[PDB]
RNA sequence: UUUGGCAUAGUUCC
């Protein structure tokens, strides 16, 4: 849905990482390059930006009720 | 039939990672340690959220499920605060807790991206770790609207994982498998660890028979809140009150 | 003009093109349709 | 009509006389629980103070019963109801007044239900009498059913979305009835086969073989843990077998003081030899067979599920008749409790590096394939210019397939025993399956080496299409590929065809078990 | 009436003789996951008594290489009579042969 | 005007057919939804496909214990018009006569 | 429903007591110690203390449930040496010991910045 | 044939067999023939080129497509009695090459063996190392897993609905997943699991659930469900009042509004009134709905309206936050179903060197009988995904992805190569003896929970024919005591407990009767 | 009482014994209003 | 090639005139148990 | 503090 704030496995904040993990990717970056980048040293932390699905742009177009 | 002498030594101090090794120490007391980082090191986090408007696309609970893991920086007055169960005042008092407040709204044609860098404290030395990117809250649509009120208690990591102050804790002892505490069925195909003493050609060091684990090797990796050094100095602190009041128990009961 | 050893991309790419022309419940619409 | 209200199922005589619904019952999820007792179940708060049960109340209880009813219906240790001697009842759900709180001896409170309980566990189908039995109700926080894990064997229950019965029974008569005949550790013994109904299951025994291997050395801290996990123990710690240089004791010398009494026994590991018994070293035993037990002391051998589990005469068997169902009970629970918590020290597992052979075994893996296909062509081959001979009592087309039929189980066999022999002594296939905890030498073997043959309805792989299994093979074919026998195994992986083969050879199985459930259920119901 | 009917309750016929109408067509749509939409929109329906001991019909014909799924299929009263189509399998919609 | 006529999904009569994924997102409609079911009282209903055995052929079985030894049926329908199906059993009598 | 707050792990409530001695029958100069609301970071190093004692015959502790929070330690000591007097000096000298330890610490954190 | 290929007077959907040995031609216009797509072999080489694959890999701003593909004969459909005439060759590059000749006049090649497989088993990885009965177990629970299940689920009313927090793609994954969409609502979230037993709490198909990581959002869902209400004497949506309407109970009605609606936000606890309507008895008789008892959500959603006829229509939705408890099922997608057994926090779980705790913990004992290697094999490769930075591949039939591969791979990361890593114990803090398995497997979070199965009864509601409870748990009915439990305590031989079941502990009655006549007086 | 239109998402009060229309937009969809009432959330 | 198991045991318990598979083991009395001739 | 029933479909566990 949206990007959790932690990792689940260890805890590291993962929740800011989000925007700057597309504009590497954006900026001709490898996946593994991008998360080396950022800092995300273990898998644990890894697979929290290689598994996401970001649903969170598709629910934005639907209109508000007001 | 008395303690030990322990002995430290920081191999690395950055303001996110500590690398210590304890020497002259049992397991046990060690292991301890780790286990206190983790749990009862004292942390500020949000625990109590009213939401005055939600027109979002995430529910209520979610948002506040969000805004408890936000961590907030807890240095200096995590020590001055008192518990809300063990404080004078009816529900919060500024001795007990720190209000937030958040009020968002989107009037443009771009999403906006609620981030926290708009939670907006009473107390000047508990913000965001993020407040000297973001941690990101919530997207807005066009007309979409957030708006609510948050107190900040104290607490520690048995309770609820919003209050560990740690991301992650690395425990390490006798790299090389000299105790053969751990067996290796072919010996040659595990890595050799950081701190390993052999050549490119021995494996595992000769067996020792007499001997019992020391020279501990931690790696305590912190989460924001506080600062690597006060994370291992609490804990040292944290245990001892255990201990001290087990004994004030202990003395009243045989008397 | 043999496609060797490239295979594996090139059947891929045509079971694409097959499921972006029709899709999964075209059995249904098509039926329906008729 | 009236005669289809009374006709069948569902109609009243066999539908509400002879099985109706009933009060004071629970039903939810059950989950593992090994701290708790043989006879012990766990239940949660909610369940227990929605159910209760009807005390009599007399100068020896009077007080306690009516502090239970001051505590009320809200408080979980409470009551929900005073009856009087009348007969008329008195709510306790709201605020009652003061006046008819007082309690007389003769009146009845209904309190709720606490630990100590004696209630009735049914899990459904219910085929013998080991699928209800009386347990003893334990308290604890979440809102599963825990129940041990030695009586999963009477329930045939695994932890996967199970849900299990509660009766309460609700007069002292009925509770000393179900006390006196119906209580888990007085059903050890079945009395269908005269044999143990319950043993240990699979991870205590996956570990006891470990924990009685010769070399397992404890340490002094480590013994003391294990014995502070014991309920039996005297108080004294054994002198260690190894006194010098290093005090050391073993997992046998522990083991034995778990074995309750003077229990005389000798059982035989599962990898015992043939030869030991006849040759010299009878009674020395180089690889640590032949399990000994003289008067309650784990003298020498492995232990297993020949020794601990559901047979006739095994040390559990041996240790009910000799001593009762109180100390077998104690049996059980301390070899669980003492086993876990080493466990917690050797650790167990299984992967990759536990399914993966050697380059040598699988060369000899894929000359005998090839071997075996070569005899198939052979034998194709000599069918085809008329030579072979037909064998008397069978046709030509029954002698050439057991001919073929029986080349392959050959080739099979030889795969299975060669990946067999190929193990290692850390691996954990070879764990899990000497000590007889769960899995066998034909899964060791369908892992490693072959997954073998493909049968439906008995026979080969039939003809689907006109004269061909499928539209990838000629017209007549009757090599081993054409007619299903998968030459990989389950690391390697099956090609398509194999895939589709194996697909088709479930799918009898899977019938077979959906098949055979009514006419089994209808059987029993004829007999009773 | 009539098609709101058979397509509301799934007795394929007329309300009056509903006994002999064949059940089980028109069920209503699974939505727990996407992946339940869409294997309840490609499905099959044998209809030989779900009672029926003779399980000939319930196993896997070699002609369903390609057309059926080998695997998916449910499990107990209805094993092997109930059937999902392949990936690529497609239908045939009907013409006339002038 | 003889009657109303319920519309499937995403058919080529329904409102949402040739609709991009904005004009499917105004209207509150997931541009995913693969569409395929009918809406009969709010309720969303799914037809299942109903096997049958071929018509217009002639396929040659055999009984176990019946009087004739092999039979033949011919189910036969015209192009869907009426008379749904008509099995004409042409069978041959065993050889076990008295 | 029935899920336990969290806090009931290591709050005591109206009459609970935090710890409670009792002897033990079998054995003579054995004793055993209930403590509520504690665990393995406790139970661990008091254990691991009273081994080192060399008048300490038997030290132990164990967790009966997971889900119930309370710790039961046994300690059997040599006559002419109390139990009692074996766990208070293990309390005192994992103190001294933790206190020595944080000294240590601060001046090598002392050392490793600004040094 | 040739016409059909060229499409110009037969279409593509018509089918035409030849019966060499019976001389006869068929040929079906019919509607109802199952048919797939197959490549055209016209010598020994694919009429597919490489100038079709690059115009179909341009497709895009090109307009040549699958019809275009068609309508150049190199494709056909083949229906199930035509397949009998034909032969198929399973790969081309393999099959069509020069070996010892086993066909040389192959008529048709496969597009790619792995399209045998339906929706709910394409998203298996590594069928092919896998148990048949444990594929179609996971076909079955693949309809069961929680994610979100369509993206408009805000504007829909459903009686039930269950989305998750935060669902992640598999990091192991089918290449024909694409077409599925599960890469845009997935269903599950990657977890560390370590397969090893830890304290005998994942015993006989039981997990271990790390609690600090399900204190972060790990495995939480909501729980949507919808009342409806129309007022059809005169029903009308309003308040009642204790002391004007005949029909009461002993529920809250101060939630509602002053037309009988609760304003969406209220929290509502079980046995509580959502919509008040009454009916005026010919002197107000309530007909108020209450919620399913013991639910505690939240309301979300209200509905106003006008129905078919005209009466005013009502639809109101609460929402319920779904924590992952002890009773609740778990799976992966190689048919590995339990339930969780108990839940430890962050400091009591086994951790690696580098700090790195298992999210869930599941029995070794439950591979070597199941055979679910694919398990395994899945595991290791997530294992490498992680770390390399891609997105492993797991399409069924390969050749290219090997063990053996996958273990160098990951070897070139620090690990060690078979995937077992050296644990310490979280209590002791001591090394385990035995190296764990550990790596990121894809698991499930099925619908079955146990705050939905729970049910239990004391003296409860009752039936009016029999005058025995009544059935079902929604109406706090009883467990029934059948045939085979009277019969079991028969054998027991408990006269009086069976005696209690069967006639106190259910319906009691008196009667009298005639000592002349045996007939009820 | 207000409620708010499906579709133009204009709130017009609606009181009991009327039917349900919106003005300036002729829809019949009508929502409730969000409570005034405040709920305290944990933020576990 | 006999019937075995649930049919069996049916078949067992309601004794039906007509079994799937009837048989009849026959014991030979002297040279004709031994010698293949008169067997 | 009072009690609808009939049918069909799907699912869980042996
Ligand atoms: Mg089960
Ligand atoms: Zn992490
Ligand atoms: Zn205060
Ligand atoms: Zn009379
Ligand atoms: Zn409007």
């Amino acid at each position: 849905m949206i990007i959790p704030v932690r990792c689940f496995t260890c805890g590291k904040i993962v929740g800011n990482k989000w925007e700057a993990y597309l504009g590497l990717l954006q900026a001709e970056y490898t996946e593994g390059d991008a998360l080396d980048a950022l800092g995300l040293k273990r898998y644990c932390c890894r697979r929290m930006l290689l598994a996401h699905v970001d649903l969170i742009e598709k629910l934005l177009n639907y209109a508000p009720l007001e | 039939p008395y303690a030990n002498q322990p002995t430290v030594r920081i191999t690395e101090l950055t303001d996110e990672n500590v690398k210590f090794i304890i020497e002259n120490t049992d397991l046990a007391v060690a292991n301890s340690i780790r286990r206190v980082f983790i749990a009862e090191v004292p942390i500020i986090a949000i625990d109590w959220v009213q939401i005055d408007a939600n027109s979002s696309v995430l529910h209520d609970e979610f948002i506040a499920h969000r805004l408890g893991l936000i961590p907030l920086t807890s240095d200096d007055i995590v020590d001055k605060l008192q518990y809300s169960r063990d404080c004078t005042c009816e529900e919060f008092c500024p001795e007990c807790s720190v209000e937030f407040t958040l009020d968002v709204r989107c009037n443009e044609d771009q999403t906006r991206h609620v981030t926290s860098r708009d939670l907006i404290s009473n107390s000047p030395r508990v913000i965001p770790v993020t407040s000297r990117d973001d941690i990101l809250i919530v997207k807005l649509r066009k007309g979409q609207e957030l708006r609510l009120r948050a107190y900040a208690k104290k607490g520690f990591g048995k309770e609820h994982a919003k209050w560990n102050p740690t991301a992650g804790v690395a425990f390490e002892y006798d790299p090389d498998n000299a105790l053969r505490h751990t067996v290796y069925p072919k010996p040659e195909e595990w890595p050799k660890s950081e701190y390993s003493e052999l050549d490119e050609d021995e494996s595992q060091a000769p067996y020792d028979p007499n001997g019992k684990p020391e020279r501990f090797y931690y790696n305590v990796e912190s989460c924001g809140s506080l600062r690597p050094e006060t994370i291992v100095l609490s804990a040292l602190s944290g245990l001892k009150k255990k201990l001290s009041d087990l004994q004030t128990q202990l003395s009243h009961e045989i008397q | 003009e043999i496609t060797p050893d490239l295979w594996q991309e090139a059947c891929w790419i045509v079971i694409s093109s097959y499921f972006d022309e029709k899709g999964l419940v075209r059995q249904q619409l098509d039926s329906f349709d008729e | 009509s009236l005669k289809q209200r009374l006709k069948g199922k569902e109609g009243r005589v066999r539908g509400n006389l002879m099985g109706k619904r009933v009060d004071f019952s629970a039903r939810t999820v059950i989950t593992p629980d090994p701290n708790l007792s043989i006879d012990q179940v766990g239940v949660p708060r909610s369940i227990a103070a929605n159910m209760t049960f009807a005390e009599i109340v007399t100068p020896f209880n009077i007080d306690r019963l009516q502090e239970l009813v001051r505590r009320g219906n809200s408080q979980y240790p409470g009551a929900k109801y005073i009856i009087r001697d009348n007969g008329d009842r008195i709510d306790l759900r709201f605020h009652p007044k003061p006046s008819d709180l007082h309690l007389q001896t003769g009146y009845k409170v209904e309190r709720h239900m606490c630990d100590g309980d004696i209630v009735i566990f049914n899990r459904q189908p219910t085929l013998h009498k080991m699928s209800m039995m009386g347990h003893r109700v334990r308290i604890l926080p979440w809102s599963t059913f825990r129940l041990n894990l030695s009586v999963t064997t009477p329930y045939n229950a695994d932890f996967d979305g199970d849900e299990m019965n509660l009766h309460l029974p609700q007069s002292l008569e009925t509770r000393a009835e179900i006390q006196e005949l119906a209580m888990v550790p007085r059903m050890i013994v079945t009395p269908q086969s005269n044999r143990p109904v319950m043993g240990i299951v699979q991870d205590t025994l996956t570990a006891v073989r470990k924990f009685t291997k010769r070399d397992v050395f404890l340490e002094r801290g480590e013994v003391m843990n294990l014995l502070m996990f014991l309920s039996t123990w005297d108080g004294k710690v054994p002198q260690p077998a190894i006194l010098k240089p290093r005090p050391l004791w073993t997992g046998k010398q522990i083991f034995s003081l778990i074995i309750p009494g003077h229990i005389n026994c000798i059982r035989t590991h599962s990898t015992h030899p043939d030869d030991e018994d006849s040759g010299p070293y009878k009674h020395i035993s180089p690889g640590d067979t032949k399990v000994v037990v003289e008067n309650g002391e784990l003298i020498m051998g492995i232990l297993c599920k020949k020794s601990l589990g559901t047979s006739a005469g095994s040390l559990v068997h041996i240790s009910y008749l000799e001593m009762g169902h109180d100390i077998t009970r104690l049996f059980y629970s301390n070899i669980q409790t003492v086993i876990n918590n080493w466990l917690l020290i050797e650790g167990h597992t299984i992967g990759i590096g536990d399914s993966i052979a050697d380059s040598k075994t699988y060369q000899d893996i894929q000359n005998t394939i090839k071997k075996a296909k070569q005899d198939v062509i052979e034998v194709i081959e000599k069918a085809h210019n008329n030579e072979l001979e037909p064998t008397p009592g069978n046709t030509l087309r029954q002698t050439f397939e057991n001919q073929v039929n029986r080349i392959l189980n050959d080739a099979r066999d030889k795969t299975g025993s060669s990946a067999q022999k190929s193990l290692s002594e850390y691996n954990n296939f070879k764990s899990m399956v000497v000590s007889g905890a769960k899995g066998s030498k034909i899964n060791i073997s369908q892992v490693i080496a072959v997954v073998g043959q493909q049968n439906v309805e008995g026979k080969r792989i039939p003809f689907g299409f006109k004269h061909r299994t499928l539209p990838h093979f000629i017209k007549d074919d009757y090599g081993p590929e054409s007619r299903g026998f998968v030459e990989n195994s389950y690391l390697a992986g099956l090609t398509p065809t194999e895939f589709f083969f194996h697909a088709m050879g479930g799918r009898e199985g899977l019938i077979d078990t959906a098949v055979k459930t009514a006419e089994t259920g209808y059987i029993q119901r004829r007999l009773i | 009436d009539g098609l709101k009917y058979s397509l509301a309750t799934g007795n394929w016929g007329d309300q009056k003789k509903a006994h002999q109408a064949r059940a089980g067509v028109s069920q209503v749509l699974n939505r727990l996951t996407f992946a339940s939409t869409l294997s309840h929109l490609r499905r099959l329906n044998s209809p030989i008594g779900r009672d029926g001991k003779l399980a000939k019909p319930r196993q896997l014909h070699n002609t369903l290489w390609g057309m059926v799924c080998p695997a998916e299929t449910p499990e107990g009263h209805a094993v092997g009579l109930v059937k999902n189509l392949a990936l690529m399998a497609y239908i045939s919609v009907g013409s006339q042969p002038s | 005007f003889i009657g109303k006529i319920p519309i499937m999904l995403r058919s080529t009569y329904c409102l949402l057919n040739g609709l991009t994924d904005r004009d499917l997102c105004e209207l509150n409609e997931c541009p995913l939804d693969p569409g395929g079911y009918f809406i009969i009282n709010g309720s969303e209903k799914v037809l299942i496909a109903q096997e049958k055995m071929a018509t217009n052929t002639v396929y040659v079985f055999a009984k176990k214990d019946s009087k004739y030894a092999y039979t033949g049926e011919c189910r036969s329908c015209l192009e869907n018009s009426s008379r749904p199906t008509s099995t004409i059993w042409v069978s041959m009598l065993a050889r076990g006569g008295q | 429903m029935n899920a336990p707050p969290a806090f009931e792990s290591f709050l005591l409530f109206e009459g609970e007591k935090k710890i409670t001695i009792n002897k033990d029958t079998k054995v003579p100069n054995a004793c055993l110690f209930t403590i509520n609301k504690e665990d393995h970071t406790l139970g661990n190093i008091i254990k691991s203390q009273l081994l080192k004692d060399p008048q300490v015959l038997f030290a132990g502790y164990k967790v009966p449930h997971p889900l119930e929070h309370k710790i039961i330690i046994r300690v059997q000591t040599t006559p002419d040496y109390s139990p009692q007097e074996a766990f208070t000096n293990a309390i005192t000298d994992l103190i001294s010991e933790l206190s020595l330890l944080e000294e240590r610490f601060r001046v090598a954190i002392k050392d490793k910045q600004e040094g | 044939r040739k016409l059909r290929r060229q499409m110009d007077i037969i279409v593509s959907e018509v089918s035409m067999i030849r019966d060499i040995r019976e001389r006869e031609i068929r040929i079906y216009t019919d509607a109802g023939r199952i048919c797939r797509p197959l490549l055209i072999v016209e010598k020994q080489k694919l009429l597919l080129k490489k100038r079709h694959i690059d115009q179909l890999k341009e497709r895009e701003y090109n307009n040549y497509s699958w019809q275009d593909l068609v309508a150049s004969g190199v494709v056909e459909y083949i229906d199930t009695l035509e397949e009998e005439t034909v032969m198929l060759a399973m790969t081309p590059d393999d099959l069509q090459e020069k070996e010892v000749a086993y066909c040389s006049t192959y008529t048709h090649c496969e597009i790619h063996p792995s399209m045998i497989l339906g929706v709910c088993a394409s998203i298996i990885p590594f069928p092919d190392h896998n148990q048949s009965p444990r594929n179609t177990y996971q076909s079955a629970m693949g309809k069961q897993a929680m994610g979100v299940y369509i993206t408009n689920f805000h504007v829909r009313m459903d009686t039930l609905a269950h989305v998750l927090y935060y669902p992640q793609k598999p990091l192991v994954t089918t290449r024909s997943m694409e077409y599925l969409r599960f890469r845009e609502l997935p269903a599950g979230i990657n977890s560390i699991v370590a397969i090893a037993s830890y304290t005998g709490y994942n015993q006989e198909d039981s997990v271990i659930m790390n609690r600090s990581a399900v204190d972060r959002g790990f495995f939480r869902s909501v729980f949507y469900r919808s009342y409806k209400e129309q007022e059809s004497q005169e029903e009308v949506f309003e308040k009642p009042t204790r002391e004007t309407c005949q029909g009461m109970r002993h529920a809250i009605y101060d939630k509602l509004d002053d037309d009988g609606l609760i304003a969406p936000g209220v929290r509502v606890s079980g046995d509580d009134v959502i919509i008040g309507k009454t009916v005026t008895l010919p002197t107000k008789r309530d007909c108020s709905t209450f919620l399913r008892t013991s639910e505690t959500g939240i309301v979300d959603q209200v509905m106003v309206t006008l129905n078919q006829e005209g009466y005013k229509f009502c639809k109101i939705r609460v929402r319920s936050v779904r924590i992952p408890q002890i009773g609740d099922k778990f799976a992966s997608r190689h048919g590995q179903k339990g339930t969780c057994g108990i839940q430890y926090r962050q400091e009591d779980m086994p951790f690696t060197c580098e700090g790195i705790t298992p999210d869930i913990i599941i029995n070794p004992h439950a591979i070597p009988s199941r055979m679910t290697i694919g398990h395994l094999i899945e595991c290791l490769q997530g294992k490498v995904s992680a770390n390399k930075g891609e997105i492993g591949d797991a399409t069924p039939f390969n050749d290219a992805v090997n063990v053996q591969k996958i273990s160098n791979l990951l070897s070139d990361y620090g690990y060690h190569l078979r995937g077992n890593e050296v644990l310490y114990n979280g209590f002791t803090g001591r090394k385990i003896t035995s190296q764990i398995f550990i790596g990121p497997t894809y698991y499930q979070r099925l619908k079955h929970m146990v705050d939905d199965k729970i049910h239990s009864r004391a003296r409860g509601p009752i039936q009016i024919l029999n005058r025995q409870p009544m059935e079902g748990r929604s109406r706090d009915g009883g467990l029934r005591f059948g045939e085979m439990e009277r019969d079991c305590q028969i054998a027991h031989g408990a006269a009086q407990f069976l005696r209690e079941r069967l006639f106190e502990a259910s319906d009691p009655y008196q009667v009298h009767v005639c000592n002349l006549c045996g007939i009820m007086a | 009482m207000i409620y708010i239109c499906g579709e133009c998402h204009t709130e017009n009060e609606i009181k009991s014994r009327d039917p349900i229309r919106c003005r300036e937009c002729g829809y019949r969809i009508m929502y409730k209003k969000r409570t005034k009432r405040l709920v305290v959330f944990d933020a576990r | 090639n006999v019937t075995l198991g649930v049919p069996r045991l049916k078949e067992l318990i309601n004794i039906s005139k007509k079994p799937k598979t009837p048989s009849l083991t026959v014991f030979l009395l002297g040279q004709s148990a031994r010698d293949a001739e008169r067997a």
